[PDB]
């Protein structure tokens, strides 16, 4: 996250980190149910040298605040025990870039590991709402990942605009979210992670972090998978 | 169009 801050502890308890095998955090996800999380199929494609398509070379932890210190109180550490990524995802064009996460043992919640709602298949998220993104990824575009977790209040972008900001990139399936003058965005890192919808005391699930032009730069807001029409789809893959 |  660029142009953001410090979250509290327990803050954002949905917010999950997903390390691969000697490489650290790569993606970020969200918990739905105490078995399954959210995140971008992006993240779990093959490259040489290492198979980010196997589930058995991530560890989620969930509960974490600091990524120096993953074995604070009220972390829980789970394996996957398989990735579900959308049967539509094109690698190429990052269509339909969604993804679900089984756990191998369900997480337990608590004061610092809960669950974010998801919106049914009619919510609108509409343009010029304010939402939040948080992660782990870089604060500046070709930097270095935040060891804190970072959030970011945001603002939903017409489609109409996303589309014409980036020609021939945009999908139905995606939402460009941030400011059209920059300064605060999603970027490296943050990839597979909720935005949160705060709106009475409810919070919902409106998106999960897919890709941008760079990180925070003008007229580039990030580019979020759009979550309600998947409502569906992860109740029969995972029945929550 | 190369979004790898
Ligand atoms: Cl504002």
């Amino acid at each position: 996250v660029v142009g953001g801050t410090d979250a509290d502890e327990g803050e954002w308890p949905w917010q999950v980190s997903l390390h691969a095998l000697g490489q650290g955090h790569i993606c970020g996800a969200s918990l739905i149910s105490p078995n399954w999380l959210v995140s971008a199929a992006h993240c779990y494609i093959d490259d040489r040298g290492f198979r980010y398509s196997d589930p058995t070379q991530w560890t989620a932890f969930l509960g974490l605040h600091d990524q120096s210190q993953r074995s604070a109180p009220g972390v829980q550490e789970r394996r996957l025990k398989r990735i579900i990524s959308h049967p539509f995802f094109n690698d190429f064009t990052f269509d339909y870039d969604i993804a679900l996460l089984e756990l191998e043992k369900p997480a337990e919640y608590s004061s610092m590991v809960r669950p974010i709602s998801l919106p049914d298949a009619s919510h609108v998220f509409p343009a010029g709402k304010a939402i939040w993104v948080t992660g782990w990824g870089h604060t500046q575009y070709g930097g270095t990942g935040a060891l804190i977790l970072q959030k970011g209040e945001i603002r939903v972008i017409n489609q109409t605009t996303c589309e014409n900001l980036l020609p021939q990139q945009i999908t139905p399936r995606m939402m460009c979210v941030g400011f059209l003058s920059g300064g605060v965005d999603s970027c490296q890192g943050d990839s597979g992670g909720p935005l949160s919808s705060v709106e009475d005391g409810r919070i919902f699930q409106a998106g999960v972090v897919s890709w941008g032009d760079g990180c925070a730069q003008r007229n580039k807001p990030g580019v979020y998978t759009r979550l309600p029409l998947f409502r569906d789809w992860i109740k029969e893959n995972t029945g929550v | 169009y190369x979004l790898r």
